[PDB]
């Protein structure tokens, strides 16, 4: 019972902590690429204007 | 010796049982706080990346209104995430 | 019932150490891969 | 014996995780803190000149 409860109280937040990282880091990097792609369209602007 | 197997049966699933503790809380404590800071890190990451995106896009808007391109890009304002931090609710105090 | 804690005393310290083993390799397994992930995460976080 | 190299084999790589972890962000943080500060000085620039 031990044994068992030490597995599920270790496996259960690890899986937790897996799920939360690859999270985290799709949402910064949808962030980050969505500042690049409107960085590039001012770029993009701003030579086609001047 | 020999005398010893009947206490040998009390004292081995003892021990065991305060290893298995020991070795749970010394894995389970900082699992949980290494969750936290990786949650907490990611939190400040898009808070940075808000910032930046709200200066980027300052600089671009002053930047159209003084060369007269009308057009500010909307997608600036769509790489803020405006997602609201689930705010993990605030687990009920368990009034004792 | 018969002699049956003689065999006690080997079936008892087998299955911990089958369960400790697999225990350990279902937490371990895991572990070694969050690392690897957490790394190429940042890494393309510092890329992008 | 069993216990104790369960122990560390876990207890090992959590300690260099939570150490990558911190580390990695620190240095993300740092990158787009830097870039903060740049397009800011740029922003300076542009209405000091205009």
């Amino acid at each position: 019972f031990i044994l068992l409860v030490l597995g599920l109280g270790i496996g259960i937040p690890m899986y937790r902590v897996r799920k939360l990282q690859d999270a985290s880091f799709v949402n910064v990097f949808k962030k980050v690429d969505t500042l690049t792609t409107a960085v590039g369209s001012v770029y993009k602007k701003i030579i086609t204007q001047t | 010796w020999a005398d010893y197997v009947l206490p040998l049966i009390v004292t081995v699933p003892i021990v065991v049982i305060i290893l298995s503790v020991t070795l749970g809380l010394t894995i389970g404590i900082p699992m949980h706080r290494n969750k936290k800071a990786l949650q907490a890190g990611f939190d400040l990451s898009n808070k940075k990346v808000d910032v930046l995106t709200k200066a980027v896009g300052s600089v671009f808007k002053e930047i159209i209104n003084r060369t007269g391109i009308s057009n500010a890009p909307k997608k600036l304002k769509q790489a803020t995430p405006t997602k609201p931090t689930p705010k993990t609710p605030p687990k009920p105090p368990v009034k004792q």
